[PDB]
């Protein structure tokens, strides 16, 4: 039951497709039943810093004076 | 058609205007002409100032003395302007400088002379240095000759003053100065002034380098090195001299991040 | 069964290798995750919050209070600058601490556009015109307000909205620098002086502190993780 | 496993015509198989005249120098040479080479003073 | 399209000729070369040549994985009154000839060093004694990162630095590396200075060495021998092959002609003379 | 689980071997490439770059200057070589250094045709015709004009148009040759003779230098690398 | 997720198939998430020798006269 | 000196398979090379010595073949060499024909070098039979570690 | 890119199928770029020996006088 | 160029717009507005001085 | 952690108060070895133990601890 992805290459020579185009896949395969078995995915996410840049009862607009 | 063979150009660069006649169709580097910095591939975040006219145009350094004794000569271009109106001023107010370069080799003689120039343009030439104690110990004072220049020599002579040195670059000429065969040489952006046929070589440069846009205070980028192949013979005259003269032209330049004016200590 | 052949590498161990490995406890029913408030996904979102600078570092007032507190005055205006710093936010042991500095230890290479933020902390009577600079490398580090000018600056004012923030925009020859203090990748240099002079009425404290803040943009971004010089286990 | 003879230093008359012994002794009950005799100078991966256990002598400058010994197809041992009319820069340091199998690549340094 | 493994440009038949054409004669003043088919200088057949480049390719010439130094490491006993020996190399291939010499044809180079450790040892003394199947620590100690001080302290815990622990006697070790530049090529040839000097400071405050970039580029190998002080002394050598994968090349410099002096381009006198004998007429 | 068999030629490290291997530093973000000026995607392009040839390397002239300029005169016609040359693009002293003769080290077998190319370089009215010939191996090296004429020859013109290129055709036994001074597999011939002689007018320089240079052609081709004997590293 | 290619065999006996007819291929799987550490593809191409070679400012015919 | 054989590949030294590939005049094939490795203690003396670890490098024909044991010629930078460690699966590296022309001839009937008149009887010699100096190649052998009290 | 062929078995009982009916088959996958690498295929062929046994400048008939 | 077919040579022939020191040295006239000029086969050359000035017209 | 005066074999010195110190021996690409620093005017708290560092290769990153006792 593969696991086919995309791999963030750089454009690299002849590492399979890049500036003369192509894409670069890995296959990966879960073993165990146990899933905190399972290889650290890394295709993790990325949140707004705005819950700890930007918390405020009200909205703040850049341009705008801070202090109204 | 007409007489526009390919022994007569016009360089019109910026304000200035070079107009040769025994002209040997000019070279590009590496086919590559120079260019702006695309956004696609641009670095440092602020607008970039772009001197245009104000720099571009061709600036004649000073000439050089060719006789038969002469082993060469070796100029640092980044560098080798540094005063050359605003693009030496425009230089030193920024930290980063991506400039290309157009280099006319202007040097002429009569159908009765004899000789070959090859002039050389090597990127990132590392010429070495001269104590046999310590390397790269090269003083920048002494690095970075400007609008003069420096000039290879016949056989290297070691730097013994140990109780402080003479910190020079001592560049032997069969080894094109860094360690490396001339007659391979041929290898790099060229054209060898032959005195019989053209009496002018013309290189375009491309600004080559690692990065996006870099120092020029600081690292140099493509160096002229020419280099007397054949040696000069007039008549049987105890020895001849014909004056070799080079004019650059900083092509599309652009400097980033502007401050307060560089004083490098060139003395 | 199946012919195969050991690779070079094998029965090899990588600290950060990544290959699937027997569990331990078979079956064992994981809690279920409850919804903790305030999450973070990325270090560099921790890089985008203000921390106060240590900017005075003297004997006497560092490892203490005094040692944020930027003391400014009414003095007849003068053109030497009121705090220095050198753009390594790593390096400088002005910024090595802050979070910003320190999460930039446990890196090698930083990038991107920082945002020094600075809070005039006095009597609400007490006016100014404070000129804070940056100039990028390689040229004499600006000692007078006539040098530093030059450079990339914020001409603030202390009003209403007690605090600004000058950008220092990402202006390097290469993609990053190195989170140490080395001379090729050189910062650059940051500098507050007086484009006035802090003016006060009477019966007004005649020496008022400012406190500087410092914080990445979305844009800044680390690489290549090392183990902080910071703290050190002894025996 | 042998070792490559020589008369260490060997001089060097002007314009004469001198012959830089080098041989290999052996040991004999033990043996090897050479496979090149050949010389060049030192600072010069140019090797000047090489003889081959097939392709024979192979003079890098036919007349001044000669193998006074190594005849084909027999078994190189006493590679010693002979060059005619020395030169003021003739003069130098050498290296004697044995490609031998199986025993490595062996190698003696002579002093030409002339 | 046209790949490494092709078939150079058949030979193309010719016959006679008598034409104003003249392919023959150059002009080396123009730096560009004739494009001369052998087919030109003479009567030429159509030979279907099967030739083809693909071995001479910039990423094969690189094929092979070049030694980029050797690491002397021992484990004395605990009675010895020495410290115990961990070697630390900071990375660069500029320690030996061969690889240095490839490399340096060109200008500028991208590639994705793959690191590999061949381990060996044996016992120092005289003495006969015993030692059971050591176990080595390769740790990488990123440019700034603090490099260990004694053999067994802090510094090795390696919370955050990719390290590798060899088993002796076992598959030689490997670990791969992405182009860990700051810039965008490794310059094997660096025109210019890291600080350039000031008028308004003193010559030393402002100084540093032509053709030194950054202080650490690739990095430091700090390789220890994980077990105690066992009674038979043991040493060992760890050498390390470097081979440039996916990699690529920009502006082909001549390659060096005199024996290498140093990290700088820099030549040693003697060494200056190359070249060999031969009269300019014997062939 | 899945039941292998471990195979003759396991735990095998292979030098020039090609595998998949761990990644030491996950995740690092790579910086991105530019578009330099001026790449090179096979070794052979620059086997097609000419190199000045060393021609004369007399202990006085060599590993100096006067080693690439070869003489020519203004003698009384004769029919003797002003110049010779073993094709071995690798092996004969004289070609061992040039780009070609340099990146011939690095292999074991060359092939395809070679191109010389000569440059007159003297007084704009010194004229005559140089005949620049190759004759394939096999029979006596040529010592005369009347012998060398016989092979492939280009009887040369010095003109407006300053140089020559004689193409080598790839005459050869084998599909390729050794890249060593290998009896079986022989280069041939190659040596410039005057077909008149170098007539000049009153008041010229009476001894002008040729300079020569060589490089491959879109057909040769290398194979099966190896350590260049070129540079040493002693101790 | 098979990265199956085409070997460049020189028509060998029984290889497979050469003269007799026939192609021979080879499966390939990228198993790390780290581009750089797939296999060097060996897949290369190759570029016109003319930015080294044939570099001027206008264009050059092999059968004209070099210098016009 | 430390002992450290170099082989010139060549079948032609044992009888068996060079009485196979002799009954055919040409020969096209695949060269597929396996290392069965071994090792016993010289000396009566009565010592140890840790899993030593041999280097197999491929000289190929023309290249610098081996000085001293140690010496830079085993850098091995463009050398298709193997690092077998004693005791495990004997080591194997495959061979594609190397051949300079379309097939080994396991008979070369003719000279490497013809005698010219004009010339001395040596200058131009050479032995019937042989064809390249080096076909085929060399193989430097060495043990990797370093001197054991125990040979 | 399997490579599955059919194996030459002598109809041995319970090998998967023989005088019970059935055929036998064996998967392979090249796993090497460069072919000098993979396995001796065997599926090697059989000329007539009439290049050897038969080489005339006419044609022989067996059946007929061998010198004409 | 009137003189001998045979002799060569290239001269810059340069303008600086007012309010400068005048050029004396090939060094200073090069920064300004310059062709240079070959002498050759095409025995003539001309070097236009742009109209670069603060008024519509000059006094005469 | 926080260094002061660092004299790196090819930076150069590095002076963390360019001015009360100095290495009065550490002269570029030469050879490290003779460190001994120089500082002027001391200063009641100038007084303590320091750490001397030697990042060198191949003998691993060398330290001493100096009572800087006024
Ligand atoms: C051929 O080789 C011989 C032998 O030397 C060996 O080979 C050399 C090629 C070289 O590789 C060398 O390292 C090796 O040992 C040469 O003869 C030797 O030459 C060296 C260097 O010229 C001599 O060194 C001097 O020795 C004398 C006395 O022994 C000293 O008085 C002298 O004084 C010092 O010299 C050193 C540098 O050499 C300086 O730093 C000091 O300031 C001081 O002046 C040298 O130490 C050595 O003596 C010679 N050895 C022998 C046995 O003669 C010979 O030169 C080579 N031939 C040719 C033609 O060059
Ligand atoms: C610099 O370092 C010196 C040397 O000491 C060494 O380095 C220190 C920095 C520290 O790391 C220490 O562990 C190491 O040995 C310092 O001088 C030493 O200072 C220590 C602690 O102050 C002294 O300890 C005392 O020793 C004296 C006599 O030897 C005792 O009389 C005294 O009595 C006891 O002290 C302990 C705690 O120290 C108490 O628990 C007891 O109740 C009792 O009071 C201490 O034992 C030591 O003597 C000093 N050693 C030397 C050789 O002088 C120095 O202080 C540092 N300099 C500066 C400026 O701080
Ligand atoms: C290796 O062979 C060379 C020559 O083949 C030997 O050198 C020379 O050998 C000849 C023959 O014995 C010697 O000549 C003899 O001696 C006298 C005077 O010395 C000479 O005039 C006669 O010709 C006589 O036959 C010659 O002396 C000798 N020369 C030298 C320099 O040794 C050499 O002996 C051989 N080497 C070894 C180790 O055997
Ligand atoms: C490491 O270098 C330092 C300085 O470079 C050395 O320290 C000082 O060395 C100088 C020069 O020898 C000494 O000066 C000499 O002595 C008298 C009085 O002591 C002085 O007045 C003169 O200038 C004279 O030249 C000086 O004494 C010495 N100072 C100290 C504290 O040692 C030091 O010697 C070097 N270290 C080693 C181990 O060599």
């Amino acid at each position: 039951g593969a696991q086919v992805s995309s791999q963030k290459v750089g454009a690299h020579e002849n590492s399979n497709r890049a500036y003369g185009g192509s894409t670069i896949n890995y296959t990966t395969i879960n073993y165990y039943r146990d899933s905190a078995s399972n290889a650290a995915s890394k295709q993790d996410f990325s949140q707004d810093p705005s819950k700890f840049t930007e918390p405020i009862k009200d909205v703040l607009i850049k341009t705008a004076p801070m202090l109204n | 058609a007409c007489g526009y063979s390919d022994r007569v150009l016009q360089l019109t660069l910026g304000n200035s205007t070079i107009t040769t006649q025994e002209a040997a169709n000019s070279v590009v580097a590496y086919g590559r002409w120079p260019e702006y910095l695309r956004d696609s591939e641009a670095n440092p975040v602020d607008q970039p100032t772009e001197p245009d006219v104000a720099a571009c145009r061709f600036y004649t350094l000073d000439t050089v003395s060719w006789t038969k004794e002469s082993r060469g000569w070796w100029w640092k271009l980044p560098d080798a302007l540094r005063d050359m109106g605003l693009f030496g001023q425009n230089m030193y107010y920024h930290y980063l400088g991506r400039s290309g370069y157009t280099v006319h080799v202007q040097c002429n003689a009569s159908k009765f002379h004899q000789g070959a120039l090859g002039v050389f343009a090597v990127p990132e030439m590392c010429l070495a240095g001269d104590s046999n104690t310590t390397t790269m110990h090269t003083s920048y004072q002494n690095a970075n000759p400007g609008e003069k220049g420096g000039t290879f020599t016949g056989t290297f002579t070691p730097d013994n003053n140990q109780t402080s040195p003479a910190r020079r670059f001592c560049p032997v000429d069969y080894l094109l100065g860094n360690g490396t065969l001339l007659g391979n040489a041929f290898v790099f952006p060229h054209q060898i002034i032959n005195l019989r046929t053209n009496n002018c070589a013309t290189l375009v440069l491309p600004y080559v380098n690692s990065l996006s846009i870099d120092s020029m205070v600081k690292h140099n980028n493509w160096g002229i090195a020419i280099l007397p192949l054949a040696p000069l013979n007039f008549a049987s005259e105890s020895s001849p001299e014909i004056p070799i003269t080079l004019t650059i032209a900083p092509m599309c330049c652009e400097f980033n991040g502007l401050r307060n004016i560089t004083l490098p200590r060139l003395q | 069964g199946l012919p195969v052949m050991n690779t070079p590498g094998s029965n090899q161990y990588l600290t950060a290798d990544n290959f699937q490995s027997p569990c331990a406890l078979p079956e064992f029913d994981v809690t279920p995750p409850i919804d903790i408030p305030g999450e973070v996904k990325n270090m560099m979102e921790l890089a985008e919050i203000d921390t106060m600078i240590p900017f005075d570092l003297s004997a006497t007032k560092k490892n203490t209070m005094e040692m944020y507190r930027v003391r400014l005055s009414d003095k007849p205006h003068t053109d030497d600058p009121i705090l220095c710093l050198s753009l390594s936010p790593a390096s400088d042991p002005r910024l090595s601490h802050t979070m910003l500095g320190e999460i930039l230890n446990y890196y090698t290479h930083w990038a991107g556009s920082l945002k020094f933020t600075f809070l005039f902390c006095g009597s609400m009577m007490a006016t100014g015109k404070l000129l804070v600079s940056y100039a990028p490398p390689g040229a004499d580090p600006p000692k007078k307000r006539k040098e530093a000018m030059l450079g990339t600056h914020v001409i603030w004012d202390i009003g209403l909205q007690s605090s600004c923030t000058m950008v220092v925009p990402w202006i390097s020859n290469t993609t990053y620098r190195q989170t140490i203090d080395d001379s090729f990748t050189e910062g650059g240099y940051i500098s507050v002086f007086y484009q006035t002079r802090i003016v006060v009425p009477l019966s007004t404290p005649r020496e008022m502190d400012i406190l500087g803040f410092v914080s990445a943009c979305n844009d800044f971004s680390v690489r290549l993780l090392r183990d902080t010089t910071h703290i050190e286990q002894k025996a | 496993d042998v070792v490559v003879q020589a008369p260490t230093q060997v001089p060097g008359f002007l314009g004469d015509s001198v012959t830089l012994p080098c041989y290999l002794q052996v040991p004999n009950m033990e043996v090897t198989h050479v496979s090149q005799l050949t010389w060049a100078r030192h600072g010069e991966s140019g090797s000047m005249a090489v003889f081959h256990q097939t392709q024979g002598p192979s003079y890098s400058e036919s007349k001044r120098l000669e193998f006074v010994a190594a005849r084909l197809g027999a078994e190189l041992r006493n590679a010693s040479l002979r060059m005619f009319g020395l030169r003021v820069e003739d003069e130098g340091n050498y290296t004697c080479l044995f490609v031998t199998f199986p025993q490595g690549s062996r190698s003696v340094d002579i002093w030409l003073r002339v | 399209a046209a790949t490494s493994r092709d078939a150079l440009p058949n030979t193309e038949a010719s016959g006679p000729t008598h034409s104003k054409e003249i392919p023959a004669l150059t002009a080396v003043e123009t730096g560009a070369t004739n494009p001369l088919v052998p087919s030109d200088t003479v009567q030429t057949r159509h030979v279907v040549q099967h030739r083809s480049r693909s071995e001479s390719s910039i990423e094969s010439f690189f094929a092979r994985g070049a030694c980029v130094t050797i690491m002397t490491v021992d484990n004395p006993a605990s009675t010895t009154n020495k410290d115990k020996l961990f070697a630390v190399w900071k990375i660069t291939y500029k320690d030996t000839v061969q690889l240095r010499r490839k490399l340096e044809f060109f200008t500028y180079s991208r590639f994705d060093m793959e690191l590999t450790f061949v381990v060996t040892a044996n016992f120092t003394e005289t003495n006969n004694g015993h030692a059971l199947n050591q176990v080595y620590q390769i740790m990488y100690v990123p440019p700034g990162a603090p490099v260990p001080e004694k053999w067994d302290d802090y510094t090795w815990q390696t919370s955050s630095n990719p390290s590798i622990f060899y088993t002796y006697g076992t598959a030689p070790a490997r670990i791969s590396v992405p182009y860990v530049g700051i810039s965008n090529a490794y310059s094997h040839f660096y025109d210019g200075f890291s600080k350039v000097p000031l008028k308004d400071q003193s010559a030393a405050l402002g100084d540093s060495l032509y053709g030194a970039a950054s202080l650490n580029d690739f990095g430091i190998l700090a390789v220890r021998v994980v077990n105690d002080h066992n009674p038979t002394k043991v040493t060992s050598k760890i050498r390390v092959y470097l081979k440039p994968k996916h990699i690529r090349v920009w502006c082909p410099r001549p390659p060096r002609a005199v024996a290498y002096y140093g990290p700088g381009v820099d030549y040693k006198d003697g060494t200056l003379t190359p070249l060999s004998t031969k009269d300019l007429t014997t062939y």
